[PDB]
This record gives structure tokens, sequence and C-alpha cells, in this order.
């Protein structure tokens, strides 16, 4: 049950921090 | 009407060595080079969407004669999920006349 | 087809030195080029070895060529059957 | 002799070939199976290309025509190399100096050049 | 410092998930792959990421332009990295005796 | 200079094609080797890249699975051979 | 802090041979599966508890959360074996593993854990959400967890426990987020 849990904690921090705001370009 | 316009080809050249200049004569062979390069892709594609019994040119076809003959992937582009591979359809006669080289073979 | 690497794909560029908000078509040349080396890579282990499985052995035999890619293989093996010993 | 090796001979006889190597019949069936095995191989992606099943007789045509320009290219045509010969043909012969010794063309077309090596030390 | 410190924390923790590449490879064979496969699988699209990025910062570093990455130097990435055979392609038969 | 440097390390290895074989074939390619360890450079390629082909070989023979003397058959040289610009197509059951 | 104990692994020799039969079909809750595996599995529910009894009279107890508890529900696995007319003495108890887990009350940051003990803590995310690291004067196993969770395990005593805690917690504390 603990690796169930804590597995999904390395990626909700790797969708708040790296790509806030999205560009684009010409 | 002409595509290529010897300052995009000017910086073409500055992007890999900044030092260097074409002579005139590099530089024509060079943009007679890129349109033949066009026609010949642009003909083999109309040739494989007039067999898709279409009228369209997609980017499906330009992809295609790219990579068999040209060897060039480009990569932004993206395609349909390319189906399951189908590895062997090997017929039942070359089951049976390759089941006969063996057969003098060894026996 | 949708993109099913958009998310995981921005943690990557900026983990390699990217910045931490790369452009969007950008990360999706980065995506069909991780889908066409998946393919090519399928393609290549279902006609070396057995045919028509793709196994381990296979992707070993294919990526040897090539030191870094060689390397990761091996480490990542030998971690999991090292974790599944503690476990 | 299978029946496309006793054909193979036929075909040799028929052009101006009456003395030949026996390793040729055996050369000439080998390119005559790398051949239709390469037709073939473009004529089952070219099915798969437009989507049919089988592989129908227009894909086969197309993976003829479609490389004769790549594995069997041609020498240049005959309306090509007279554009090509009458407008160099136009230009006079220049005149020649009298005393030059060794006539070259400049340097850069030569193959005068100092030719170096490596110090075998 | 404190952004190389957040540099190597998405170096480490990035990966592709199990489940889409699971569902990915066995749209190509056709019946089913193994977990260990998988782990090598999506082990080695993180190296190859990690090879055109890594020389990607190389095409914008020779060029005068900054760290935000333009589509001009990630074509340019698949065209040196190809040239150096690092990028295979099962559709060209290739020739090198002529 | 890594071709200078190689040329050093190279005077140790003795290449297994003899030098008047490569000397005998950069004759038809349009020079005659003067310096001999240009021939040697281009001897060990060649030698390199035969080796390769064959461990190539040797590793499909061996992933099949017969694990006492493996036999260099066409089976497992023709897949090996297209890895490199090598490719050969013999034909069977001529009808 | 202090860290509970999770789980206690014992061993127990009865000295007699076993058929497996006999015991799979007189005894309750006890699973025999020989295609799979080569032992009897049967569970208690007083003191939740399972044992894998073998053929050669040895005896493997899981699941307890004390040493008196293990090694009271191996003396209830004895007579219960016992009753069904086998004579099964205690010969020898012995725990083999105990393991315990415990929170330390804050977030950690495993990249500096790993940067400066590189030596002692295998580190892969891909494959575990967890650090590895190594005591090596202890002898113990312990899963770091980045929410604040460590897990001990391979430990044959308590007090191994609990020094192995006591090392790492300075550490842990270090490296706070």
């Amino acid at each position: 049950v603990n690796l169930s849990e804590e597995s999904a904690r390395i990626l909700a921090t790797n969708s708040e921090l790296v790509g806030t705001l999205t560009r684009s370009c010409k | 009407n002409q595509v290529l316009t010897k300052k995009k080809l000017q910086d073409l050249v500055r992007e890999v060595d900044p030092n260097e200049q074409l002579d005139e004569d590099v530089e024509e062979m060079l943009l007679q080079i890129a349109d033949d390069f066009i026609e010949s892709v642009v003909t083999a594609a109309c040739q494989l969407a007039r067999h898709r019994k279409s009228s369209t040119l997609e980017v499906k076809d330009v992809q295609l004669h790219l990579e068999r003959q040209w060897n060039m992937w480009i990569p932004g582009f993206g395609s349909e999920e390319i189906r399951p591979y189908k590895k062997a359809c090997t017929t039942e006669a070359h089951k049976q006349r390759m089941a006969l080289i063996r057969k003098t073979t060894k026996k | 087809r949708k993109r099913l690497f958009s998310k995981e794909l921005r943690c990557m560029m900026y983990g390699f030195g990217d910045d931490q908000n790369p452009y969007t078509e950008s990360v999706d040349i980065l995506e069909d080029l991780v889908i066409e080396f998946i393919t090519e890579m399928t393609h290549k282990a279902m006609s070396i070895g057995r045919q028509g499985r793709v196994q381990v052995e296979d992707i070993v035999f294919l990526i040897r060529k090539d030191p870094r890619k060689f390397a990761r293989v091996k480490d990542l093996l030998t971690m999991n059957e090292e974790l599944k010993r503690a476990r | 002799m299978p029946k496309d090796a006793q054909m193979m001979a036929q075909i040799l006889k028929d052009m101006g070939i009456t003395e030949y190597e026996p390793r040729v019949i055996n050369q000439m069936l080998e390119f005559a199976f790398r051949y239709v095995t390469t037709i073939l191989d473009d004529a089952k992606i070219y099915s798969s290309h437009a989507k049919k099943a089988t592989v129908d007789a227009d894909d086969v045509r197309l993976a003829i025509q479609c490389r004769a320009d790549q594995s069997f290219t041609s020498p240049p045509p005959r309306d090509f190399l007279l554009d090509i010969a009458r407008q160099r043909n136009q230009t006079p012969l220049p005149l020649i100096k009298p005393y030059s010794g060794p006539r070259l063309p400049p340097d850069r077309y030569c193959l005068t050049a100092p030719n170096y090596r490596l110090k075998s030390l | 410092s404190e952004e190389q410190l957040n540099r190597y924390e998405m170096y480490r923790r990035s990966a592709f998930p199990k489940a889409a590449i699971k569902r990915l490879i066995q749209s190509i064979t056709g019946t089913s792959v193994s977990q260990n496969v998988v782990i090598a699988m999506s082990g080695i699209s993180k190296v190859f990421v990690g090879e055109v990025v890594e020389e990607a910062l190389d095409v914008c570093e020779k060029w005068g332009e900054m760290p935000p990455l333009q589509p001009k130097h990630m074509r340019e990435a698949v065209r040196r990295l190809k040239s150096k055979g690092q990028i295979p392609n099962s559709k060209h038969k290739k020739i090198i005796f002529f | 200079t890594p071709l200078v440097d190689f040329l050093m390390q190279l005077e140790d290895y003795t290449p297994t094609i003899p030098d008047a074989v490569t000397g005998y074939y950069l004759n038809r390619a349009g020079f005659e080797a003067s310096d001999p360890r240009i021939i040697r450079l281009i001897s060990l390629a060649a030698q390199k890249f035969i080796s390769d082909i064959a461990n190539d070989a040797l590793q499909h023979c061996k992933m099949k699975g017969k694990d006492r003397k493996y036999t260099l058959t066409m089976e497992d040289l023709t897949p090996a051979l297209s890895e490199y610009g090598i490719n050969v197509k013999k034909p069977h059951y001529f009808t | 802090i202090v860290p509970q104990l999770q789980n206690i692994v014992s061993t127990v020799n009865l000295g007699c041979k076993l058929d497996l039969k006999t015991i799979a079909l007189r005894a309750r809750n006890a699973e025999y599966n020989p295609k799979r595996f080569a032992a009897v599995i049967m569970r208690i529910r007083e003191p939740r508890t399972t044992a894998l009894i073998f053929s050669s009279g040895k005896m493997v107890c899981t699941g307890a959360k004390s040493e008196e508890q293990s090694r009271l529900a191996a003396r209830k696995y004895a007579r219960v074996v016992q009753k069904l007319g086998f004579p099964a003495k205690f010969l020898d108890f012995k725990i083999q593993n105990m393991v315990g887990s415990c929170d330390v009350k804050f977030p950690i940051r495993l990249e500096g854990l790993v940067l400066t003990h590189q030596q002692f803590s295998s580190y892969e995310p891909e494959l575990f959400p967890g650090l590895i690291y190594r005591m090596i004067k202890p002898r113990i196993v312990l899963l770091i967890f980045v929410s604040g969770k460590v897990v001990l395990t391979g430990a044959k005593v308590r007090a191994e426990i609990y020094e192995a805690f006591e090392n790492i917690y300075p550490i842990l504390k270090g490296f706070r987020k």
C-alpha cells in the first residue's frame, strides 16, 4: 500500500513546477 | 515565381561556417539541385496519390518517398498509429518446396 | 493521433537543460521522434531472434553498438533484479 | 538445367553472345531473382499504401516504373545531348600563344602539386 | 546551486509511463510483451531524448541563440544525428558499394 | 591528430591481410602506396569490417537457442550483411 | 519518534515428518496447492497469522506484530498439528526477520541524499519510488520515501531497528526540504 500511493507523488510534482505557461513560436 | 531567393541560401551557409563564401557557379548549381529535388519528390508523391484513387496530395505519401529513397524522416508532423506488423505470409507452396530441399539434403 | 507524451516530455527536456517552459512545437517534434524510434526498434526486434516476439535479449542485441543506451539497459535490468531480491 | 536456365541460354544466343563462360547462366539467374523480388518488394509497399488486400497489377506496374530511375538510370537522351552540344559548338576555337612551353590548364585543374609525405620518425 | 538541484531532480524523476508504452508496443506486435521489455524500452527512449536535447543544445550554442529551443534547433538535431547513424530507419535499403 | 595517434598505436598491430594483397588492390584503385603505414591502416579497417560482419553472424547463430560447432551458413550471414550496405538475395528451388 | 513493528517472520522445527494430505483434509483454513507450492498454508484468526507447514516438519510463521505474539501463534500452530495425531515437539523457534516502519514528520529531498551518500544508497525513481539506503554496521535496509515514511527491514532483533533509526535520523533532518 506504501508503494501504490508514493508512486504518483514523484509525478504530481512533475506537473506543478515545470511547464507553467504554454508557449509557441513562429 | 522562385522558391529560393539567395538570402535564405546565404544564411544556410552562414549557419555552417560563418567565414565561408560560395561562388556564383556554386550558388547557381545549389539552386538547380534544390529545384530538381522538389520536382522529383513532387512527381513521385503525385503518382502515389493517383494510386490511392485520390486527387489530394496528403503528407502520408511525401513521407513514403523520402523515407524509402532519400533517407529523410521529417519529425514534427505525426502519423496515424501503425497497424500490427505482419511478419511472414509464407505461402503453402513455399512451405512444401522448401521441405524438399531438406528432404534430399539429410535423407 | 493525440499526444500521449505532452506533459512527460516537458519534464525530460528540463532534465537535459532546455527550460522550465519549452515550446509546444519542440515538444511535438520530440514526441514524434520517440514514437518513430519505439516503432523502428519493435520491428527490428520482431525480425531478429524469435519471429513475432519482442524480448529483452533482442532489444539488447539491437542496442549493443551504441554505448550510452546499452549501459542504461544493463544498469536498469541489474537494479530491477536487486530490488526484487530486496523485496 | 531448369526451364529458366534453358531459356537464359536462348536469350544470350539471341544476342551476339555465342561463347560465354558457364558461370554466366548462374549469374543471370541471381540477377533475375533479385529483380523480381525487389519489384514485388515495392509492389507490397504500394498495395498497403493504397490500403488494399492483394497485390494487383497496377501495383506492379507502378513498382516497375518507380524504380527505373534509381536502380536502372539511363545514359542521357539524344534530345538532351544535342542541345548541350549545339551551344558548346558555337563558341569559336581560341588562338594559341606561340611559345608557352608545356600547355596545361590552370593549377587547380591539373594534378601537378608538391605531393608531400610523412616523416618516418 | 538552487537551479542545479531542481534540474537534477527532473533529470532522474522523469519517465515515460509504463501503462502507455505497454499499450504502444502491443499495438505493434499483436499479442503481448513482458514487463522486462517495457522497463528497458522506457529506458532507452529516455537516453534517446537525452541524445537529442543534449545535441540540440549544441546546435543552439553553435548559432547565436538562447536556451529556449525553437524547432530550427530540433530539425537540425535529427539531421546531425542521422548523419552519424544514430537515428535508425528500417525503410531505406542502403548500399555502400557503387 | 587522431589519425597520427592511431598510426602510433598501429606501430605494434600486424593485420591478417598482407601488404602485397592490400598494396595490389590500391594499385587497381589508382595509386602505388609508397608509405607502408597507409597500407597497414587500410588493411586494418578492412579486417575490422569483415570481423564485425562475422561476429554479428555468430551472435545470430548463438541466439537461435546446436551449441557445439557454429557453421557459417547463409542463414546467419544474409541478415548480418544487411546491417551494412550488402544486400544479397540468393534463390532456391529453381523450377 | 519510535518505530512500531509491523511484521515478524519466524521459523520453528517440529521434528516430525508430515504427509500433507491428511493435514489439508482434516485441519481447518488449511490451503495446499502442490502444483504451485509445496507447503500447507494455514491461517489463524485471533492473532492474524499465517503458517507455511512443510513436509519435513519445518514451519514458517508470518504476520504477527511482536515477539511474544509470534511465539504464541507458533505454539498454536504446533498444537493444532499435534491434536490431529502427529507427535510434534517444539524443538527450535527462531525469528528470521522483524520489520518496522515510522514517519519522520517532514518531506525529504532525496537527490541531495543520493548526492552525499552514493556509496550506501541506490536510488532509481522509475523502477521504485523510494531510496534503498544500506546501513553497514546495523545491517538494515531502509526504504526512504519523499513523503516522510521510512520502512526498516532486514533485522533479527528490535534493538537493531531502534539503533538504525537513531542512526539515520540526523541525516534525514539535515536533508529536510
